[PDB]
């Protein structure tokens, strides 16, 4: 995260890490649905260019975190992954499309303090918040400028971090970017010339961009960190998977189990 | 240098 | 609020998903919600 500030301990419970067992590897932020789903992106487990096609067995999910590298005994759970479903039509080759996939825990896990699951979009809500200028708030552990200057170090958090970003209007988005954008994605950032600036970066892919709806005082995902040109470039904006859209699909693979 | 602290094999749920 | 999985498959949580333990369940805000609210009303 980019701009952003420490995060309070529970202010997102929801938050989910996604860890490679080996060798160990934070991958990417992943949102917790229920006590048994975890919903991430799907270029954080299959990418053919790179070789990448992580199974159940290759990683694991951390729930309840703060600290990015602390093990928090007591407050996290590191849970072991049954089953791994990618979207049938995410498009790699081009464009991301469909950036999305459902991860089943091996066992369903027990709620606290901080540990527990974000809504879903409905129409109704979607609708009256998903519109250029809301803000939506992301949280991750990815790094907090594009790059480094003298030390590594200077770029990683040492605890999760959140930042608030406007929707930009669709058109904006498109002339942003050469790459085709899809209905199934939206984009979020500060313009050319704001006071404040702030993104997602490297590590907070597939993590939640989240609303809290006035209605009924929830806080919803409407979206997934899915893709950016660098992060936090003027001109440019960090790119989410609109999980309204592809909810059909969640449905259709939780109640087939895939 | 381990940027993850290890946990036990017997933590995990 | 309406659920719209069905717990057999989806597991628990649904009926309750939103509502943070440490914030909305204390009627406790986070130091940067009403941003977002302000953002909505703004307008
Ligand atoms: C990923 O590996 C699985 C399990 O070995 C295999 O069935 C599938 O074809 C692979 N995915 C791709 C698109 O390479």
């Amino acid at each position: 995260i980019v701009e952003g500030w420490d995060a309070e301990k529970g202010i997102a419970p929801w938050q989910v890490m996604l860890f490679r067992k080996s060798p160990q590897e934070l991958l990417c932020g992943a949102s917790l649905i229920s006590d048994r789903w975890v919903l991430t992106a799907a270029h954080c487990i299959l990418y053919p260019p790179w070789d990448k096609n992580f199974t159940e067995n290759d990683l694991l999910v951390r729930i309840g975190k703060h600290s990015r590298t602390r093990y928090e005994r007591n407050v996290e759970k590191i849970s072991m992954l049954e089953k791994i479903y990618v979207h049938p039509r995410y498009n790699w080759r081009e464009n991301l499309d469909r950036d999305i996939a459902l991860l089943k825990l091996k066992k369903p896990v027990p709620f606290s303090d901080y540990i527990h699951p974000v809504c879903l979009p409905d129409k109704q809500t979607v609708t009256s918040l998903l519109r250029a200028g809301y803000k939506g708030r992301v949280t991750g552990w990815g790094n907090l400028r594009e790059t480094w200057t003298t030390n590594i170090n200077e770029i990683q958090p040492s605890v999760l971090q959140v930042v608030n970003l406007p929707i930009v209007e669709r058109p904006v988005c498109k002339a942003s970017t050469r790459i085709r954008i899809t209905d199934n994605m939206f984009c979020a950032g500060f313009k050319v010339n704001d006071t404040k600036r702030g993104d997602a970066c490297e590590g907070d892919a597939g993590g939640p961009f989240v609303m809290k709806s006035p209605f009924n005082n929830r806080w919803y995902q409407m979206g997934i960190v899915s893709w950016g040109e660098g992060c936090d470039r003027k001109g440019k904006y960090g790119f989410y998977t609109h999980v309204f859209r592809l909810k059909r699909w969640i449905q259709k693979v939780i109640d087939q189990f895939g | 240098q381990n940027t993850f602290e290890e946990f036990p094999l017997s933590d995990i749920e | 609020f309406h659920t719209f999985f069905n717990e057999k498959t989806f597991g628990l949580g649904e009926a309750d998903c939103g509502l943070r333990p440490l914030f909305e369940k204390k009627s406790l805000k986070d130091t940067t919600e009403k941003e977002l609210l302000d953002s909505y009303i703004d307008g």
